[PDB]
């Protein structure tokens, strides 16, 4: 299966600069341009460059001159993006992407998207605690405190139990992000099974799974 | 520093009796003191903290008592699987300062050794070296001799010799006597002979093998 | 550069229904046009290239027209899952230059707060913080406020509110209010109480507990 | 599953410094003291020092504070303890320990401890022989030789672990450089040699699994 | 792999009979004796026959001369043993077994055992029920009515054996009764679940119960 | 082997029972030595003989002591008139009894 494989986050110090990878596999490499796209918070798209990876023939955006530098590595299937002289503007999400035609179909393939954050604070893991009530239905929460930097994956069973189920958006107090996610299930479901939170931070390489335990 | 006194390097016991362990603090420590048990070959596990709680999973038969500077551990219905070695530790001042360690022994009746002798392998004489290993397994006491001879003759040079603690199952003894030659050596002799010699019995328990 | 505007920043309709987005360019870009999904949280997903051809996997419903300046994406039987953010671009010229965006509204009926609070967690205690927080889940419209009580004064700091976007599955909205205590603050007190008030009454939603 | 992940061993010459390494998983890595303890071949208990991954808060035993240094990782969640100007009184097993109190129970967490070994020595890795017994009971005792290797320590195991009972692994010797072990096990009569009776042998220091079976 | 299969209960009338069967497979059937013993609950071991089904050849106690009857099906590897008028007396398990000797070991080989009950009494499948409350915890699990004998009890089926305690049924009027316990870490529940498995073949009934605070 | 004092447990009957109008009191007395031992069941201080049931393990395989399970059961009807229900344990390891107890409340 054809997949573009990106870290989900980079922390790097203002001024520093960081290379962000993006490892293709499944199709040849070298057969299709590979787009690079900047997306800041709450914000729209950005066009960086192209970049084909048989010859490193690329196309700039001007606005990412002296930003932005592709290239590819061919013996690893990789194309990275170098940024230099990273900025507050700079923080954003940055994906790669690809478009192929095998001459019956169009295909978009893209990246899970690199949340770069520029900032001089430190790492921090969340707290992950959990949120058991003191009817037809139950409520469950997991409340997901005081970490840096974005992002956290949180889901409900491991996936398993998606219906029902709220995450919301982080929020940003004093230098560390929270958020918190609800799931509603049977009231034949809690207590009587397993309800678990799993939280991931993969910029601290945290996996924390916190069982809804009654009281 | 505040010395932690473990004043019996060793306890003894029976199976499903009751053992003690003291410690004593140089200065009070109040009852900010910690113990520890350590299975041979394996990581610490703590047992008490505030020198009477006992972290999770530890079963009550472990009780912990004692305040200022005398200390007491006491294992209640001891079974095999207790043997370890007890620290009493002190968090109360710095540097965190632990004991010198009380290891825990079981009494039981006596038990005669089961010998079991093996040739080199014909593997290992590929390599030109030879060993012949014994191995008396499960007796009791601790106390045990062992004599290699090659042809009637005694042979001491090049006899490892090593003794496991007691098992964690029966509180018994066990005993693995290897003895190593050159692959030249081994073959200009026929008979091979390991004699264990045991408060169980007036006469050696012997095991032999011919090279042939 | 080549400017692509999107007048409107937000499109309504109704489930079932059908929507349009314009999106006019500062010059004759042909039909090097395209436009992108984006729901929240997920990577822009291409629905259209070359003002008119769809991507594969991309329904029927979705249809692109126009060429020269005036592109417009149409989307018919609009259903939940089609809540998301969508952009036109023009790839006719150099540097490739996007639409500002246009996120997707449902309108439907009114609906109140389902509203549940939680004490501190046993293991918040130990770190020395106490949150209390109260979900306000599945109402519509997205326009709603939330007070915090204790003991019967009101509390209007350390309060961390969070809205979701319209609900994927029934269009609605959701709400999380978090009230930061330190663990001495929170046991110099008893009742805890969560104020919810919604369009669709006059009188709050009140939730509390006492601790 | 809160996991504290520990190397095995390392072997450094006399004068180097090694780093030795504890990864944290399965909880919030700056919410606890990360604790590190010595342990010398055959003597007792000593506290190094602790460190609060949260701001690096550290204290030490002031007996380790020119040998030891504390530092974490927040971004791979891992405590690092470097040791330096090593000598021989430096050779022992070095735990990482953390005590979690959730608000209901307290819990301790401790790595397996890094075997540093600190000689001027190179690896070798172990000999495995077979011990059977010669030709022709209602149980047999079949053995296994882990012979001639350096550094500690070797993992002994019998058919992947599924042999526990009737096990006996002794103690290693140290005889000119290389440490030798063996280990018994004794199975019903019906078992061997009717079914296959493997010794796993693993020493990390050089890369080595051999699996050994007890051939008649 | 070497087994015998029988039934774990039979609920059969007064003065009608019972067919205690035994699947052998794993070994040529017809090569070595079928054994059968009974045992009355608390009581010792007697000797009830043999058989050889590589011609039925037979040797009866004469005790059981007139109640038991030996016969195998060598097309399906099963022998059976029926009893006849049956009497109170007459509950109790019955066991198949065989013994081989291969030229280098002897090996014995046992059924489970067919818990045979003698009553006019009708099956009741079991009612189970919770129990539900330091550093350990002591959980229950409660095995109410059921009738006959017996009931299998496990913990997280079977990997929770250590500090359980399973106690004996009590009788009373027609119904048997029974609890287990198991003590398990603070840590262990109620973070994790724990689960009493409990299994009634005589009324087909398998009932997994979760110990919920 | 030596002298052990049991460890005494006590469980109400659980909702699930009260469903069919039942409820059983159970009391386990787990790893105890010797195999002699006296339960006494007190509801509302008063001591109660009838509807009790007792079980004995046998000595157990690990640490050679004995369990005990003493099932107290009695009607709904019956255990809702009634709060304090409690479990005494005399053994020879303590001239005291060792009481464990809840209330229904
Ligand atoms: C900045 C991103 C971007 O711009 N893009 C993109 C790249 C990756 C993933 C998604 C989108 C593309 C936009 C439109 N495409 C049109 C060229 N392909 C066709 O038109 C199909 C040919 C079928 C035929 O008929 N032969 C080029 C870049
Ligand atoms: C050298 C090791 C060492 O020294 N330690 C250790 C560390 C990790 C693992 C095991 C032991 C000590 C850490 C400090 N103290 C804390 C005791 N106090 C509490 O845990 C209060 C919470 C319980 C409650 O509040 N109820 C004892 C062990
Ligand atoms: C009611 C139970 C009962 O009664 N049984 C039983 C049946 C099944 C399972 C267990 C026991 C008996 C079956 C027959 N056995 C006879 C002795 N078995 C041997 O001796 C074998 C060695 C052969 C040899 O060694 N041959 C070579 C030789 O020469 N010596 C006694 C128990």
């Amino acid at each position: 299966q054809v997949q573009l494989q990106q870290p989900g986050a980079e922390l790097v110090k203002p001024g520093a600069s960081v290379k962000v990878s993006c490892k293709a596999s499944g199709y040849t490499f070298t057969n299709y341009w590979m787009y690079w796209v900047k997306q800041r918070p709450g914000q729209g798209l950005e066009w960086i460059g192209r970049i084909h990876p048989s010859d490193s023939d690329t196309n700039y955006n001007q606005k990412f001159k002296g930003k932005a530098t592709l290239t590819v590595d061919k013996s690893s299937s990789t194309a990275y993006m170098q940024l230099s002289s990273l900025t507050s503007e700079d923080s954003a999400v940055y994906y790669c992407a690809i478009e192929i035609y095998d001459g019956y179909n169009t295909m978009d393939y893209w990246g899970q998207g690199t949340s770069v954050t520029v900032s001089s604070a430190k790492t921090t893991p969340p707290s992950v605690y959990p949120l058991a009530p003191g009817n037809s239905m139950v409520t469950l929460g997991c409340l997901v405190k005081g970490y840096f930097p974005e992002p956290v994956t949180v889901t409900w069973n491991s996936g398993s139990l998606s219906s029902g189920v709220h995450t919301f958006p982080a929020v940003l107090q004093s230098d560390l992000y929270t958020l918190s996610s609800s799931v509603t299930v049977p009231s034949s479901t809690w207590p009587s099974q397993t309800v678990t939170c799993n939280v991931a931070h993969p910029a601290s390489s945290t996996k924390v799974d916190k069982k809804i335990v009654p009281r | 520093d505040i010395v932690m006194t473990q004043s019996q390097k060793f306890m003894s016991t029976s199976v499903g009796d009751r053992v003690s362990v003291t410690c004593k603090a140089s200065q009070n420590v109040g009852t900010n003191v910690a113990w520890y048990q350590q299975k041979p070959g394996q990581s610490p596990k703590a047992l008490i903290y505030s020198a009477s709680y006992r972290y999770s999973g530890v079963p009550d038969r472990f009780t912990g008592s004692g305040s200022g500077t005398d200390f007491t551990l006491t294992i209640s219905n001891v079974q095999s699987e207790d043997l370890a070695e007890y620290f009493c530790q002190q968090y109360n001042n710095y540097p965190l300062t632990f004991g010198a360690g009380t290891k825990l022994e079981l009494k039981r009746a006596d038990a005669a050794p089961t010998v079991s002798i093996f040739p080199p392998s014909s593997e290992q004489l590929t390599s030109g070296g030879a060993s012949v290993v014994c191995f008396l397994n499960n007796f009791y006491p601790k106390d045990i001799n062992v004599k290699w001879k090659i042809d009637g003759s005694e042979r001491q040079n090049g006899v490892l010799n090593s003794w496991t603690d007691q098992d964690s199952k029966d509180s018994t003894y066990s005993m693995s006597s290897t003895l190593t030659l050159t692959k030249d050596e081994y073959e200009r002799h026929n008979s091979y002979t390991c004699e264990a010699t045991h408060k169980t019995s007036t006469s050696p328990i012997v095991k032999s093998f011919n090279r042939n």
